[PDB]
DNA sequence: GATGTATATATCTGACACGTGCCTGGAGACTAGGGAGTAATCCCCTTGGCGGTTAAAACGCGGGGGACAGCGCGTACGTGCGTTTAAGCGGTGCTAGAGCTGTCTACGACCAATTGAGCGGATTTGCATAACAAAGTCTCC
DNA sequence: GGAGACTTTGTTATGCAAATCCGCTCAATTGGTCGTAGACAGCTCTAGCACCGCTTAAACGCACGTACGCGCTGTCCCCCGCGTTTTAACCGCCAAGGGGATTACTCCCTAGTCTCCAGGCACGTGTCAGATATATACATC
């Protein structure tokens, strides 16, 4: 079972998508510091909708998985 | 104990001179700078070793390296005092 | 009872999280929601422990009420 | 001075966080003096305060730079030497764990 | 078994001067040192005003002095300023 | 790849410059410190505090010594330290 | 004539082996004094406070000029100039 | 009002100076380099003197507090008291 | 108005090194300098050895260890020689 | 030393430097509460031991100089040509002392 | 050959070395009360050793960059010389302020009883860090 | 042909050290009595300021020439950076025991007082070691 994805997830697979379509053959490492930026630079208006996305998908997770439990390691 | 002098590495001297700014050091260096270390440490133990013997101890304490240090006009803080 | 004081605070931990997660809220939400309601301000290290039962049986007691008023608000 | 103080201790009436009560007394034992004034202690209190409260400060704007929300030891030493009469006050004060101020001299560039 | 400090006091003043700030306690250990350094230098300086003026007190005003006399420029300024006042204020009603 | 000689010396110059960490190695310091001492007195025994602060004093001033020596080699016309620039620092500073 | 650096060795042997003060009298008090003023007003001086500050100012001056010269030397120079002075001063620590 | 006394310092005051510590030769600069130290040297010895003079409550500065002002700087100075 | 210095006592001395020298003045004020100074510099690093290791008295074992902190090589330890013999001759007479 | 018969306690111990005034001045001067028995005996012994050796030294380098008498700057050489005197004195300004008469030989023809 | 320094005389002067008489701090003898010294006990922190992992030190090599020596200009310094300034000395005079004494009172030491601030040792709680969701591009096993 | 590195933010879990709480001790706060240190007023009379006039030694300005600072070229040493081998630091754990801190007694040493009196100090004499000036000869440039 996988994680999740949080507002700014929700909105970077789509926006990453799209920079990928714009210009295939980039380096995602560019592609990911023009979406963080991004990110950072949107309102909370601009972010809600990925926001509420983010809340939907954790309930729908858990709603799926209700045994789930995060265990990341060293 | 003999010859323990030269554990002091020339990294460890070509660290030290980095900190400080030294972008290029010569080889003969290492030798003078192990030579101000030891004439440093034998200073500052002498008297560590005379406060620790005057109170009849047998066991060198950080406040002894403390004094010993500030008398030299050396004052270090955060061991105590 | 021990036990039955686990099981309860096993529970209730169980509902907090349920709600917590339905309603879309964080750990850090709780946290600081709590701070607004009480004057006593949590992180979310204090939420996941609790949540986790790893603190101890007095303050998930003392900390239950003030969760309790979380889940209801 | 301040508008007042009203509660026992000396450190209240003077106005001071430092204590004044035991100032005196470390005033009183490694023979300074035969005698110590009344105003000696809370006179000194105040003094050691506004000291301490200067290095601090510095120090926090230091560790807010950095981003962090804690004083350790390099920040206590670069608040005193980014500040001139600190760095005066101290200038033979070794801090333990300090470090260095980050000076390139310009020709080894 | 006790050791006085000034670690209480330092966090009082952080507080009031950084409300979101802490210390770590080697910080605090470096703070102490300080405090202590100060208060030696300053005493000791005050004692020597009074051996030299030949009198038997420590009063206020050597204090005052062995501030002047050691603390540089407005650092020093600042510092006499709140002496004062710290007095005016407590032998005031 | 390669790097022209001096890139790394200013990397370093940065790194040491910005951390906190002792650069002399802790035992041979150590035992160091203990050949000295027997020339004073044998038998004696150290806190681990005590070398821990010799260490860190030694260091600062290997450090300091260091600085002035450069500044030495500068006024010179020079890069390179060498043993005369730490002599004249030491003299001119008392030592 | 003498060639130039005859004279100032002859000078070098001669200062050194006397001990008289260098700086004039008059002059220096009144630098002195206008120091003083700067700082209080209407302060007097004994002439045993001048003598006093004048001869610590000279020894203070004398010794600059002796790690100027190393300095000066170590640049591979004779003539001493402003950075000498300055680079000794760093070093001490002024 | 005193004023530009510094000037008092005259060129062979400086030059004598120089020969006792062994300088050979002296650049032009040096005059003026060597009066800015030596007057921070007296303000500060000064400055101290005059403190202890003020706390004392006296108008008159002395020997002594002159020697104690240089004391305290790591300066000893003998023949004057002590 | 009485002050003591140590002119006779200096002067006592350089007979029994020198018979046939004489000193000035001048050159006797500095010895009444630095007998002062060292005077001064010994009593107070004793003061300080007796107050580290929280005692009231100086005695002579903390004169000889200030004599010890304090002058350099040879000079330490002929002072401590004669100090020694000073003292033995002194408790036995 | 073999033996003293006086009253005083300079003679009991062989010296030239008074021991009562020694003990009064420690006294005096809040170095302690308490001077032991021992301490100014020691002491005045230490301070005469050091006044000899200066003048010992001052009085060679008067004779070097064809003088009978030692004057500020035989006191200056004394101590400037003895290592030990030198640290001991190493920042000690005599008034008309002088300088030692060192030329770089750099400067030479 | 010219310009400076040390050495062979005569005289006198400020500076030192000696002797009286007057205290006033130094030494002698008692007593009491704390301080430092001794012996006996506990147990904390120091030394010393052991084996294993692996991060730092040691070694060699080749190549470029910097120390160094030599040369040639050009200007900034030293050294004389004559004129000008202000220091240094002695003399006269005034008066602010250092330095001393003598009354007298507000100040701080000391003691004994009382009580809340601060100390250590537990116990709560936050910082600081790191793993992972998506996705495509590129690298290495 | 398959794993994993690489990048972004935000939410979760986790190691350690820092912030906070409890109960008890003991150093800080009242309140009163005692003695003397230092504040204050008044007096003597030292020595610090100010001015004036004369001599004269040191400072000032300017002309002249050359010794030294500075920039440039070119050569050869020797220090940097890389990759490979080897070595000793560092980490845990364990045991043994020596020395540091504490406690409770004991006796000796130093402060304090009072008494007595001769070693040290201002003040006045008495003698001379080196500066000051002249004249001779040699050292250094």
């Amino acid at each position: 079972v996988k994680r999740p994805m949080n507002a700014f997830m929700v909105w970077s697979r789509g926006q990453r998508r799209k920079m990928a379509q714009e210009n295939p053959k980039m380096h995602n490492s560019e592609i990911s510091k023009r979406l963080g930026a991004e990110w950072k630079l949107l309102s909370e208006t601009e972010k809600r909708p990925f926001i509420d996305e983010a809340k939907r998908l954790r309930a729908l997770h858990m709603k799926e998985h209700p045994d789930y439990k995060y265990r990341p390691r060293r | 104990l003999r010859d323990n002098i030269q554990g002091i590495t020339k990294p460890a001297i070509r660290r030290l001179a980095r900190r400080g700014g030294v972008k290029r050091i010569s080889g003969l260096i290492y030798e003078e700078t192990r030579g101000v270390l030891k004439v440093f440490l034998e200073n500052v133990i002498r008297d560590a070793v005379t406060y620790t013997e005057h109170a009849k101890r047998k066991t060198v304490t950080a406040m002894d390296v403390v004094y010993a240090l500030k008398r030299q006009g050396r004052t270090l803080y955060g061991f105590g005092g | 009872d021990i036990k039955a004081l686990q099981k309860e605070l096993e529970q209730f931990a169980k509902l907090l999280k349920q709600k917590r997660i339905t309603l879309g809220y964080t750990q850090a939400d709780v946290g600081l929601t709590l701070g607004v309601l009480f004057g006593k301000v949590f992180s979310q290290t204090t939420i996941c422990r609790f949540e986790a039962l790893q603190l101890s049986f007095k303050n998930m007691c003392k900390l239950r009420p003030l969760l309790q008023k979380w889940v209801e608000e | 001075g301040k508008a007042r103080a009203k509660a026992k201790t000396r450190s209240s009436r003077a106005g001071l966080q430092f204590p004044v009560g035991r100032v005196h007394r470390l005033l009183r034992k490694g023979n300074y003096s035969e005698r110590v004034g009344a105003g000696a202690p809370v006179y000194l209190a105040a003094v050691l305060e506004y000291l301490t409260a200067e290095i601090l400060e510095l120090a926090g704007n230091a560790a807010r730079d950095n981003k962090k929300t804690r004083i350790i030891p390099r920040h206590l030493q670069l608040a005193i030497r980014n500040d001139e009469e600190l760095n005066k006050l101290l200038g033979r004060v070794t801090i333990a764990q300090g470090g260095v101020l980050p000076n390139i001299q310009a020709v080894l560039l | 078994s006790r050791k006085e400090s000034y670690s209480i006091y330092v966090y009082k003043v952080l507080k009031q001067v950084h409300p979101d700030t802490g210390i770590s306690s080697k910080a605090m250990g470096i703070m102490n040192s300080f405090v202590n350094d100060i208060f030696e230098r300053i005493a000791g300086e005050a004692s020597r005003l009074a051996h030299y003026n030949k009198r038997s007190t420590i009063t206020s005003r050597e204090i005052q002095t062995a501030v002047r006399l050691l603390l540089p420029g407005e650092l020093a300024k600042h510092a006499v300023s709140e002496g004062t006042k710290a007095v005016t204020k407590y032998t005031s009603a | 790849h390669r790097y022209r000689p001096g890139t790394v010396a200013l990397r370093e110059i940065r790194r040491y410059q910005k951390s906190t960490e002792l650069l002399i190695r802790k035992l041979p310091f150590q035992r160091l410190v203990r050949e000295i001492a027997q020339d004073f007195k044998t038998d004696l025994r150290f806190q681990s505090s005590a070398v821990m602060a010799l260490q860190e004093a030694c260091e600062a001033y290997l450090v300091g010594l260091f600085e002035d020596t450069n500044l030495c080699a500068i006024h010179a016309k020079r890069v390179t330290i060498m043993p005369k620039d730490i002599q004249l620092a030491r003299r001119i500073r008392g030592e």
